[PDB]
């Protein structure tokens, strides 16, 4: 079931070293794979595996106040350690963030959910750990299938807007224990 | 057992893309929905009571901005009196001037120029639209792009799409720090291919501006509106935040258009069970009550998902309608992928194509897909000769044209030698001869030699952080050997100071000529009037490869 | 007097009634007064002059919309581009208080006599509070 | 060194068409030629003593024929006068009725029309086709053959294509003397898919009017008619003898129309020197005057001519203008193939499948191309899914429909079994059960088991020599188990003897109800007029393989 | 004779009555019955002149008269039977006949079989073959 | 040049013969067909698979017209057999038989470019076999759909330039083939 626990609200980060992955408010639980069946159990277990070879810690939160990547990430990059954070929907979109960019600006952005394979994220969260670490690591090499739209664009819409039902105004961030 | 007639169908590209059944709470229908607002109008004392329906009380942001100043009120009531159908038929008789209609249309409220509109064909509306679009002469517009954001392959597939034919080029970036780079690239590129074409870069909002205060592009066009507050919202402005906005682009005397497009606010989760056709007409209005010249629409980015149900591709057509009879200069999309099949995108295409709009395509890719970094165009650099045969086959002008392989070879090289001295000039990393050579001979990103990223981006960066303005790359270029692109760059640098082409569909053309609705007017009147095909333009477009002569 | 269609372009018909923000002329702007810093970016400016003179000519082109975009963006062109960055974001959602927002509506009518981008700041700070765009609204 | 650009764009199908440039002398451009003589008439005591600058002294077969019986002379001189471009305004104005424009028009001089609609661009001749259109409803007719000239596979694919929504159908011969059988199996394979759907066989004239005489088919098509004397006597006749046939198929209560098709005279080694649209447009005259209901036209078989040359694929939509702008049936051309090119044969079609026409294609190939022996279509039994799509992309009534794939099978195993029936009732070489399955699942000739041909094209010869007739096919439908497709076929053959379907635009639908311009009248008057998609139909057509509902 | 109007169309709907065969049958007397019995043939399922010249005046009352006139002719060619149609379509080809036999096919078409107006449209084409050079021995 | 007329072709003297007429600019003004083809090598396998059967080949040249059918008909009428074969210089070609529509025959290959050396050489036999009186199997069809799209224009073009050899009024040259 649930391999996400809610243990209070999230908070500004306690260490310098950390990076902040943010989920969508279905993440993992209305939704529990991405939008071509890649477990989100396995996703996290990758990103994190990513991060954490880095030498830095990962704390994940999921954000209520919107389901847009965008915003999901800067709810992320302002409370962390290092002002780094990955925003993640269920659908699979992610993008590394950091505080201080403009919402819709960022380090690096992954647009095709559907080309996004565990080797992929699990490269995010290094990359990610190593912006954390204040290097400039040669950006994960851009995915781009000019079928990708034609052929999942509507499946995207729809799994956005039931996500999206999830949505809660007004909601501050819950910081999540994650389980092996 | 199985009909293999049914086996051969079921391989067919066309299957393997997206169909849905309407799906109206969601807004998952194009147009003529049964829930969409009736249209009406209430005026007291000067202010709309009443729009579409909806109470004032009501009222959200795009209303309010609508409301206030999107529709002429002095005339609103007379107009919402008048037959709808009786409306749409003015709007395709070839003998009601497009000056009679306009006053008619800007008091139109948003729901009823959709009613209006709704009740024709698409033979109809195109019929209609070469008449509304704002500038006589049709344009196009191309993407250039690549997946490594390689700044030289830029300069080289802008200087080959500028001699092409295209008035305007937009690049975009995989690695959003890489933007300085790839800005740079395209304007030096597209002045090489033909000075006068205006380029754009297109990113998150106040990254755009501030690159454009800088001075490496020439416009900005995704300047973006939606349908709806919530998804408005998450698009991160307001209708307030972005009319002040597009004011801020021309106190720097920089031309812009705003960006919008049907299923949009389906693709962002709130469609608020509207129609998109409904939803896109609030966009055209949002966009005309903030003053802004002109509008990217038809779907543009979420063709996905207009084209996935019935009557799709005829409300992206109605919706480019609709910008052009509020008066707006229309880049008409045909910019981004939507089918596997060649049969349904050549369909989706003539739609503007044949009647012609100020630009047929709001980003003909000039590069492969794979490297189109909008995730494909519903053309491509592949597509060059079909696209000039059918110009061809029609007598229709699509604003390219047939080139020599030696002269596309000569100005690519030449606009990337061009930029590596821009590169030296600057003090950034290192364009080689060998990435010259490459450029000059390559289909794509494919074809050339990986960049040290880390490096482009640190130097791309500078540029902003520094502030390192367009001056800089015209010294570069005339202390480099290029004394003649330096001159033309410095022209299209001083076409920002006049706020001439700041009208209306304006572009520039010929020798620093600016080219728009005010000066280039559209004076359709049925057979033998308005724009015609003919001359040495029809000869230029008589001449495509493989026609020999018969002797 | 005022600018009419006939009048368009100004660049044909009237370059001399371009002028810069320091009050240059086209023709100063030169490839070698560009390599010897004789004009620089600073030099490369629109003026209110010019594009009152557009709003002039929209408005006779029957676009008055076009027009009034041009007579807020002459104002403007009297704001500096980190102040023009600074106000642009403040209008974003959920970036400014009520206060905030009035207060450079203030800023810009005092110190930049932009009265018509003033009025529409402060018109935009009352229907943000009614549909809830100012900061902790989310 | 070359560009990897350039190597990409050399690759591509449509560099593997043919083009060239015009070449006046020969005929070689599509229209607007400064060869082209100008428009004129000259009127003495009710007889045409001048036509199109050519006095009455120089004219040929085709200028006798035109000027005496293709011209409303009451009304010649006046829309003489009047201005072309007022005229090509008038045919696109919404709001000047059909009704008031074909008075002038018939009234026109061949060079007069093509003056006229030349000065329009392809918006506006689509504009003015939906309006001058004679058939307020659009159909739609398809090829039906495979280079076997097997028999039971045309039965099946002939039902499936009337499944789909064609309204007629047609084939043609690999083998001359296959003919009978091919014309048999087609006829009953249609009615079986929906009785009332026409059917015809292609073949040499005088072969043609008597296999109609002894009742094997439904309607004549390609009664063709050429734009030049020396190319007409090259097509074995002139314009008096195509008179003389089309009034001997009315004779016998059989529906026809002509055929003609700009570049036919270029191909055929005699243009005089003329534009291929003048030539085309004296063919559409030669069809008025000869009071044939109809015409197939839009360059037909010879367009890998003018879509050689400029302004080519326009011009193929303006002579299809000037025939329904003259108050014909137009049975508009979409039927062969001139480009390797999937966009490019898109753009030809679209010119009549957005506007419609009586029959949008006179010749959508129902099987696979290679299967086509009209040496192929320019759209397949492959392109069903696409063409059924851009119908609801465009919410345009193309005449066609999505279907079941269990609907098809069992329909094309019905119609093979009915002919199986026929067969073994007429006493011809027996289909075996195997061919009948084969028939049922396949796709084209590639699926079938090959035949006797020799044995088949004897038994089809002793049809002819014998005069064996339709009702013997009625007959062994009734005695082999096919008494519903036996009244079919039987209704069909009752309605050449009412004369109903012999009008303009003419077609059977519903229960043999014929449709026709006289009660379908088109009455265009601009937006949310005439023909609309709407209803059911435009349910049926919304509803495509693959359209999953969202909601879930 | 008795004329109709686009109001009488279609025939079959509005009155089938007024529909005859050659051989005097009604639309009835084709059954599958009669078929299979021989009770009607070939013969027997012929359009009348009666017919064809009720159409003429339906498609000149929709405003076509050469449609009209091509009906008039269609009626006289009921009379003449198949193989002599045929005889006579071959003869209007180019090359296949001399000015005097086209000329003897115009007098038998109008004296056996009262086809005035196929008669005089012989005897036109007759007069041009010799004109335009498409009789026998010209090519 | 391997054609020598050798007088007014006139009607044949024997029953077991087969005409070969071509048109009136076959190895003389156009030398190979639309895709190639040596018409001496094409005539050369056409009267191979002639006499293959036992049937003596016999060919002419017709100047009354350029269209295959009507070639083909000026042959059928002095065959001794009746049977006719008739070649255009672009290479299309038909087996006609006396007594038949001069558009139509007994057997057609409407798109020369597919046509092959071998398919010459089997349309020769077909025509000695009915020749003979025989009925043998048809020479499998040839039908490509992009033969028109890539040859039409040029077929068009081989056509207008036969035509101008055409003579109205000249009767039909027996021709002696060289070699
Ligand atoms: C369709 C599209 C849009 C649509 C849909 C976005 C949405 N939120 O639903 C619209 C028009 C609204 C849009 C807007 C913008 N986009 Co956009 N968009 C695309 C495009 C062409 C295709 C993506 C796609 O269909 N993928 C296939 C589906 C199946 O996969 P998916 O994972 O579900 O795709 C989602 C993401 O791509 C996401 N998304 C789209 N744009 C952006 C931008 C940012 C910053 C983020 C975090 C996410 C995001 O939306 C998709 C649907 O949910 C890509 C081009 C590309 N190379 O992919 C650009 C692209 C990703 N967009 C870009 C930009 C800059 C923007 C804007 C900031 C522009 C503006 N004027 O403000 C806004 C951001 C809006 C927002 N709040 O998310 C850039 C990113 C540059 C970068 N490296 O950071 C790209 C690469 C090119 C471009 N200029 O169009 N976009
Ligand atoms: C284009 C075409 C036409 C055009 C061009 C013919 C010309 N003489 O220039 C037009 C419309 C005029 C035409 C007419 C007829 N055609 Co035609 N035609 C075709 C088609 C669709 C394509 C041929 C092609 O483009 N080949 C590619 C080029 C590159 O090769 P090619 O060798 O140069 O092609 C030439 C021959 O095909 C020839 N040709 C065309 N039709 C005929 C018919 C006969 C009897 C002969 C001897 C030659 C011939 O003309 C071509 C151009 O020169 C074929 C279908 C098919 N399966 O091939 C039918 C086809 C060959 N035609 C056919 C028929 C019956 C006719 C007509 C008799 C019909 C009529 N109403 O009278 C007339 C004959 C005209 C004549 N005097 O030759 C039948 C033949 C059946 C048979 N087995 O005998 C076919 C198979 C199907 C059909 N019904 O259309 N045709
Ligand atoms: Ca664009
Ligand atoms: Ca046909």
């Amino acid at each position: 079931d649930g391999f996400l626990t809610e243990v209070g609200e999230a908070r500004q980060g306690t260490q310098q070293d950390e990076v902040i992955i943010a989920v969508g408010p279905a993440f993992g639980l209305a939704q529990t794979v991405n939008i071509v069946g890649i477990p989100h159990k396995s996703i996290l277990r990758e990103v994190i595996a990513g991060i954490e070879e880095e030498g830095i810690k990962a704390r994940v939160i999921r954000c209520f106040k919107s389901s847009d990547v965008a915003f999901v990430a800067v709810e992320g990059n302002r409370l962390s350690g290092s002002g780094i954070s990955i925003g993640i929907q269920s659908k699979g979109t992610t993008v590394i963030h950091q505080q201080g960019l403009p919402p819709l600006s960022n380090l690096e952005l992954f647009p095709q959910a559907p080309l996004l394979t565990l080797e992929t994220y699990r490269q995010i969260g290094k990359n990610a750990a190593r912006y954390a670490k204040r290097e400039s690591p040669q950006p994960v090499p851009t995915l781009n299938d000019q079928m990708a739209r034609p052929k999942y664009q509507a499946k995207s819409a729809i799994l956005h807007i039931k996500e999206t039902k999830y949505v809660v105004t007004g909601k501050n961030p819950q910081e999540l224990r994650v389980a092996l | 057992m199985r009909s293999k007639r049914f086996e051969a169908l079921a391989k067919r590209p066309v299957n393997q893309d997206g169909f849905v059944k309407e799906w109206i709470e969601e807004g998952f229908i194009a147009m003529e929905s049964p829930n969409d607002p009736k249209p009406s109008i209430k005026i007291v004392n000067g202010a709309v009571t009443e729009l579409d329906g909806k109470p004032v009380s009501d009222f959200d942001l795009i209303d309010h901005f609508i409301a206030r100043y999107g529709i002429n009120l002095n005339r609103a009531e007379e107009v919402m009196a008048m037959d709808s159908v009786k409306l749409a038929n003015m709007l395709c008789d070839p003998n009601v001037k497009r000056s009679e209609i306009v006053p008619l249309t800007t008091a139109m409220t948003p729901a009823k120029i959709v009613e209006v509109v709704s009740h024709m064909n698409v033979v109809e509306m195109m019929m209609a639209m070469q008449k509304m679009r704002a500038r006589r002469t049709p344009s196009q517009q191309a993407h250039v792009t690549n997946v490594k954001d390689n700044p030289v392959q830029i300069a080289a597939d802008a200087a080959e799409g500028a001699w092409r034919g295209f008035d305007e080029q937009e690049t975009t970036v995989a690695v959003a720090r890489y933007a300085p780079f790839n800005a740079i690239a395209l304007l030096v590129g597209s002045q090489v291919g033909r000075p006068g074409v205006l380029t754009q870069c297109s990113l998150e909002e106040a990254t755009e501006l501030k690159l454009g205060m800088l001075g490496h592009t020439c416009y900005a066009e995704t300047i973006s509106v939606y349908g709806t507050e919530p998804v408005f919202t998450d698009g991160d402005d307001t209708p307030w935040s972005k009319g002040f906005l597009a004011s801020s682009y021309a106190s720097r005397g920089l031309k812009m258009r705003f960006t919008s497009g049907s299923g949009s606010e389906v693709q962002m989760g709130y469609a608020e069970g509207k129609s998109m056709l409904y939803l896109e007409a609030r966009c055209i209005y949002i966009t005309k009550a903030a003053g802004v010249q002109g509008l990217q629409n038809g779907s543009v980015s979420c063709i996905g998902v207009p084209s996935a149900v019935p009557s799709g591709i005829r409300a992206v057509l109605a919706e480019n309608l609709i910008c052009s009879s509020l008066d707006l200069e229309c880049a008409s999309s045909n910019d981004q992928t939507f089918t596997h099949s060649d049969m349904r995108r050549t369909a989706r295409l003539l739609m503007q194509f044949l009647p012609g709009t100020d630009f047929i395509s709001s980003g003909y890719s000039a590069v492969p897909n794979y490297d189109n970094m909008f995730a494909g165009s519903n053309e491509d650099a592949e597509d060059f000769d079909d696209y000039n045969v059918i110009q061809r086959d029609l007598k229709v002008d699509g604003g390219l044209r047939p080139v020599r392989e030696e002269d596309v070879i000569a100005i690519r090289n030449k606009a990337a030698r061009a930029l590596q001295a821009v590169f030296a000039g600057m003090g950034l990393p290192p364009i080689t001869d060998e990435e010259v050579e490459a450029a000059t001979y390559a289909h794509g990103s494919k074809d050339m030699p990986e960049r040290n990223i880390v490096e482009d981006i640190k130097f791309a960066q500078e540029i902003i952080n520094k502030n390192r303005n367009g001056l800089e790359v015209v010294k570069a270029l005339a202390q480099g050997g290029f004394t003649d692109v330096a001159q033309d760059m410095l022209n299209i640098q001083k076409a920002k100071l006049t706020g001439d082409y700041l009208h209306t569909s304006a572009i520039i053309v010929g020798d620093g000529q600016v080219l728009s609705a005010v000066n280039d007017v559209n004076d359709y009147a049925g057979p033998a009037t308005g724009y015609r095909l003919q001359g040495e333009r029809w000869e230029e477009i008589k001449n495509i490869p493989g026609a020999l002569d018969p002797n | 007097r005022s600018a009419r269609v006939s009048d368009y372009p100004l660049a044909n018909k009237h370059p001399e009634w371009v002028k810069t923000a320091t009050n240059k002329t086209l023709d100063d702007f030169t490839l070698e007064n560009v390599l010897s810093n004789k004009v620089t970016a600073q030099d490369m400016r629109i003026t209110p002059e010019t594009l009152r003179l557009q709003a002039s000519i929209a408005k006779d082109a029957g676009r008055d919309r076009l027009a009034m975009n041009f007579e807020r963006a002459a104002e403007l062109t009297a704001v500096p581009d980190d102040r023009i960055l600074e106000i642009y974001n403040a209008l974003r959602p959920y970036r400014s208080t009520k206060e905030e927002l009035l207060a450079i509506a203030d800023d810009l009518e005092s110190r930049y006599q932009a009265k018509i981008c003033a009025a529409f700041v402060r018109e935009a700070a009352t229907l943000y509070v009614e549909r809830k765009k100012l900061k902790g609204d989310d």
